[PDB]
């Protein structure tokens, strides 16, 4: 009886811009929004992840969450490439895109609902971007002077473990930047070939013990055992170590070559054949000076004898992701054929032995004082399997975090716990009423969307938002007689679990925010907002 | 049945929102017309603020009293009875997301909004002017406010002299450290009581002082007018009495009937003997008189005038100085017709009347409204109360603040500016009032067409850095300053605005919980 | 949720007998006590009462609030 207009596609359910789809599309991001509000900060919330293969995971980590979610709606979809954008280009602040890119939607049904153009609204956060990228840059504080020392690097790793594991700040960071230091040269005036890469810091976990009983290592570790008999090396200096990617047996032809059996006298044959062979090959490592042997293939059993002769130890790799890089620490290259290692594709290692780890004994590769390494290891310990996996995965984040510490701009800081988005907010509403026109309404509610920051630090933390948010403004508000403002830049969020009258300052617990960090979390939060606010309608089509 | 919890919050917003609502497009001149559809099947067009939610049947408790709101603030100013309802609730609709959203506790908000209201007075008072009361080309040119879009607006001139010469009479000016400031009270009500007189002229409508009776004079041939009068009150009627004991007079034969005849007429007798005997000229009864008193006072030369409410003779007291006396006997020595000018027997329009009135001001005085009909006589008195009421607001006060939502913008933009330095969980209501203030500026420019984004950035932006006194006009809808175009409403319009919204807001916020039954 | 359909026990009306007029109690003194926990102190705050007729008053005294208070439940 009643008819249809307005959908002249096919059957489908259109939905007019005029019934306020851009409002449902924030709602529908405000649903996502809340799931974000929960993970950033120490005082957290970690979310179950059932994955679609039945495994449970447990981990503070949106980034994780938006990846086991599938995305349909265009304005959440945006919002997890612009989390890979954060993700790919830094390995922390993936919090800081999604609640602000969150909140500058939330302030927006303000003015939607005011009547101010989409358009409009636009030109008011691109106007307002440019007055913080301003501000963002004389925000700076400090600047680290790249000294590469041990407690230079606990000031950058200290506040990237919290918001991911509480309680450990203090002694993973030693784990942490002790294996930074190893890898990480100490270089200056030198900006064309990069260093730390993500894969120099190997981590292995073993059941048993603490944190406090983990070690570092300047070298990887195996976990196979020195089939040999020669369980490690002497102590002298620079032992050669040798790859090969064919495997240990008579020497054979680099295309197909398999060895075929008919009678019985031939495999008298094969034995005497293998045994001279072997040895004669075996004899010539030796006198090259290699004493270790890497075989990223399988080892015959009279391989095994000739080199327990000449006191060489025999360590099998079968994966070859751990010959990858193997090969950064003493530079050797795996051979394809058998006979001939070339001093080229030699490397030097200093110390090869086995130890026991958790109570399984492993062999590992280390260095002492020479030949750099650029592959360390951490080894972890903790009772809980379950938790030593979820500290694994803050450690990787750390690591990642210490790469935003390189040439583009990595050394300035900010304040951090929420110092940096309540300074922005008086300095942009300062710039909304200077700047004339209808641009002071979208530059003002700007400034109003970094009011999420501190509430979310202190919603999380189960402390009143009506104490601790205005006497956090009230703080940063001061006048002083002169050009040189001053008393307090320092007043952060409070982290408390032990109460506290007022709140405490950044320079007590040096917990702050990178620039490199900050800057490019504003980019990619406005663009994401853009995107969403740009979109006034959705066009879809049959599968 | 029983609502509790935030829901009653809820309820108690959008029954202040939906009240508002309907009246936001009623503000100014220019204002949109409402169409209310009667359950009898009738119809209302008519955009008067006042006559609509009069016919509009509500049901949540706090509709019920932004209605009773509009009665109270109808009776100190007679206009802008639309401005006061827009403002009170928008108070409340722009604290709505900082009670819920923002979850501050309610109390936190009503202490912010006491704070908010001294604040928002004192800035009133800056931006006001102050102006001349007795010049009075100055005050016919306020008057006129409430006079133009009426049909007086051609008598306006003789429109402000019943107004202005009705205020000089019962307006006490008084000031010191001793014994107080009277503030210059004025009542309208009581003393300045309008009395409609059929047939005439508008022009021919006087201020008299004094107070005037209907009631004719018992005797069609009376002395029309007394030199020196001499006026006598009383309660008792006068006729013949009754004794305390059960007599009864039941007259039979017919040479009886002179017997209690002749007692009747000779108690009678000494009842006007004793009013007579100081020799008045003017005789006055709360209660009715017999004929046979009258013919005693006919031929003793004064006139009599029955009938007189208690109320009247108190106002009679004061015109004369006459003391009230009960029983006709303990008539004082004190009652004198001093000061009383003449007794006026005129008639006007086939009614005679009564004229007490003397060449004194006793602070009260009479309104003579004459015209060519009964409904242009209504007309009159209606628009001579709303011209009463904006004379009586400027001389309660000696101020005029700018209108147009010049005053309303100025105040937001001194709000916000205050609002820096308030650091504390009481900033983020204090904010929400300064923004409830810019919604009576933007009612005028979407009853006017204009882009209301526009105009109200840039009318806020005029008045941080010009003067306040930049305002909107109610024609044209353009930005103008109130200098070239004045429209000027006094003070005492946005005192009790401003005052009544924040009391309206604290009483919706106070009440958390709503039951029924009894 | 309800307690009734007694089932036996042939009377003229319903009967409720062990935990279920237990909560029944809690649950009709809790309502009932739920309108002035709002208003104690000097720092409470009123509410409005309103009537059959449809008018209504607001008052904080709590010894009026009480007194215009209708309560169904016998147990309040």
């Amino acid at each position: 009886q009643n008819p249809n207009a307005g959908l002249f596609k096919q059957g489908y359910n259109s939905y007019s811009n005029a019934d306020g789809q851009i409002i449902k599309s924030i709602a529908a991001i405000r649903e996502l929004h809340q799931m974000c509000l929960t993970s950033m900060g120490p005082c957290g919330r970690n979310k179950i992840i059932v994955n679609h293969l039945g495994k449970i995971i447990i981990t503070n980590d949106a980034a994780t969450m938006l990846r086991e979610l599938d995305i349909v709606h265009p304005a959440v979809k945006v919002l997890v490439m612009a989390t890979e954008q954060q993700k790919i280009d830094m390995g922390d602040g993936t919090n800081l895109v999604m609640i602000l890119a969150g909140e500058l939607l939330n302030v927006s049904e303000k003015l939607i609902s005011m009547g101010l153009s989409a358009v409009e609204i636009i030109q008011g956060y691109n106007m307002a971007r440019k007055f913080t990228l301003k501000e963002l840059d004389e925000m700076v504080v400090g600047e680290i002077t790249d000294k590469n020392d041990k407690n230079e690097l606990l000031k950058m790793i200290k506040p990237v473990i919290s918001s991911k594991k509480y309680g450990s700040e203090d002694i993973l960071s030693e784990l942490v930047s002790e294996a930074v230091s190893h890898v990480l040269p100490v270089a200056q005036q030198a900006g064309e070939i990069p260093y730390f890469n993500v894969d120099s810091i190997r981590v292995v976990k073993i059941m048993g013990g603490s944190l406090s009983n983990s070690t570092v290592i300047k070298g990887m570790v195996f976990n196979r055992e020195p089939e040999g008999h020669v369980k490690s090396l002497s102590e002298d200096k620079k032992h050669k170590v040798a790859v090969f990617t064919c495997p240990l047996d008579i020497a054979n032809t680099e295309t197909k070559g398999t060895v075929l059996l008919h009678n019985a006298q031939e495999m008298l044959d094969f034995s005497k054949g293998e045994e001279k062979q072997i040895d004669a090959m075996m004899k010539e490592i030796a006198d090259m000076g290699v004493e270790c042997i890497v075989a990223g293939a399988g080892v015959g059993e009279l391989a095994l004898h000739y080199l327990n002769r000449y006191g060489i130890l025999v360590l099998k790799v079968p994966s070859k992701f751990e010959l990858r890089r193997l090969c950064r620490v003493c530079g050797a290259t795996p051979l394809p054929r058998l006979g001939a290692p070339t001093p080229e594709e030699l490397g030097l290692v200093e110390t090869v032995k086995t130890m026991e780890i958790g109570g399984d004994r492993v062999t590992v590769f280390k260095q002492e004082q020479g030949e750099i390494s650029r592959t360390s290891t951490i080894i972890l310990r903790g009772a809980t399997q379950n938790n030593l996996d979820d500290i694994e995965r803050a450690i990787d984040d750390g690591v990642a975090a210490v790469k935003g510490l390189m040439k583009p701009s990595g050394g300035k800081l900010l304040p951090g716990a929420g110092a940096t988005e309540i300074e922005l907010i008086s300095r942009i509403t300062k710039y909304g009423e200077r700047t004339p026109g209808l641009l002071q309404l979208a530059i003002k509610q700007f400034a109003v969307a970094f009011e999420v920051v501190p509430r979310t630090l202190a919603e999380t933390a189960g402390l009143d938002v009506n104490e601790v948010l205005p006497n956090l403004y009230a703080a940063h508000n001061v006048t002083e007689p002169g050009a040189v403002k001053t008393d307090h830049l320092y007043k952060g969020v409070d982290i408390d679990g032990e109460s506290d009258e007022g709140v405490k300052d950044i320079r007590e617990e040096n917990i702050y925010d990178m620039l490199a960090t900050k800057k490019f979390a504003i980019n990619v939060a406005t663009e994401a907002a853009t995107t969403v606010l740009s979109i006034d309608q959705i066009i879809m089509a049959k599968k | 049945e029983r609502t509790t919890g935030r829901q009653a919050q809820i309820s108690n917003i959008t029954a202040a929102k939906a009240v508002a609502d309907v009246i936001r497009t009623c503000l100014g001149p220019k204002a949109m017309l409402k169409m209310l559809l009667d359950p009898m099947g009738g119809l209302v067009l008519t955009n008067d603020g006042h006559a609509i939610l009069r016919e509009i049947d509500v049901a949540h408790p706090a509709a019920k009293s932004m209605l009773e709101l509009s009665r109270t603030q109808d009776e100190e100013v007679g206009d802008g009875t639309t401005t006061v309802i827009i403002l009170a609730g928008e108070i409340l609709a722009q604290c709505a997301p900082y009670l819920i959203e923002k979850n501050i506790h309610p109390v936190i908000i009503i202490q912010a909004l006491k704070k908010a209201l001294t604040d928002a007075l004192e800035v009133i008072k800056q931006v006001s002017k102050p102006v001349d009361v007795e010049n009075d080309a100055a005050m016919k040119k306020l008057i006129q406010a409430s006079i133009g879009t009426k049909y007086v607006i051609h008598w306006s001139e003789k429109m402000c002299e019943l107004a202005l010469d009705a205020v000089k009479t019962v307006r006490k000016d008084l000031g010191q450290t001793v014994e107080g400031e009277p503030n210059f009270e004025i009542d309208i009500k009581r003393y300045v009581r309008v009395e409609k007189i059929p047939g005439g002229d508008v022009l021919d409508s006087r201020v008299l002082k004094g107070v005037l009776l209907n009631k004719d004079v018992v005797h069609p041939k009376m002395s029309r007018h007394i030199e020196n009068p001499r006026v006598v009150l009383l309660d008792c009627p006068l006729e013949y009495k009754k004794g305390e004991s059960q007599t009864n007079i039941e007259i039979e034969k017919e040479e009886d009937w002179n017997r209690i005849l002749q007692i009747e007429e000779e108690q009678v007798q000494l009842m006007c003997e004793q009013i007579l005997a100081v020799r008045p000229t003017l005789v006055i009864t709360e209660k009715g008189v017999s004929d046979l008193a009258q013919h005693y006072l006919l031929k003793g030369g004064c006139s009599v005038l029955r009938r007189v409410k208690k109320s009247d003779n108190n106002r009679i007291a004061r015109v004369t100085g006459a003391t009230i006396v009960n029983r006709v006997e303990d008539l004082k020595e004190s009652d004198v017709g001093t000061n009383c000018g003449l007794f006026k027997v005129e008639m006007i329009g086939d009614e005679y009347f009564s004229f007490l009135d003397n060449c004194k001001e006793p602070k009260a005085c009479t309104i003579m409204l004459r015209g060519g009909s009964k409904d242009i006589l209504n007309e009159i008195d209606r628009n001579l109360q709303d011209a009463m009421a904006v004379a009586r607001n400027v001389m309660l006060s000696p101020s005029l603040s700018p209108g147009g939502g010049a005053t309303e913008m100025a105040v937001s933009v001194k709000l916000a500016e205050k609002a820096k330095q308030l650091e504390g969980i009481q900033q983020w209501p204090y904010q929400a009032v300064a923004d409830a203030m810019e919604c009576i500026p933007r009612t005028l420019i979407q009853n006017a067409g204009g882009d209301p984004i526009r105009l109200l950035s840039q009318l806020r932006a005029k008045h941080a850095q010009g003067n306040f006194t930049t305002g909107i006009d109610g024609d044209k809808g353009k930005i103008v300053d109130m200098v070239s175009y004045g429209i000027w409403e006094p003070e005492v319009i946005k005192q009790q605005s401003v005052k009544t919204a924040i009391e309206s807001a604290c009483l919706l916020l106070r009440v958390d919980d709503i039951v029924s039954g009894v | 949720f309800n307690n009734s359909r007694s089932d036996t026990l042939f009377l003229g009306g319903e009967k409720i007998s062990g935990d279920d007029i237990r909560n029944q109690n809690v649950l009709a003194t809790m309502a009932v006590a739920n309108v002035v926990k709002s208003s104690l102190g000097p720092v409470g705050l009123d509410k409005m009462l309103v009537d059959d007729i449809g008018d209504f008053t607001v008052t904080n005294d709590g010894a009026t609030i009480l007194s215009l208070l209708d309560v169904q439940h016998p147990a309040g």
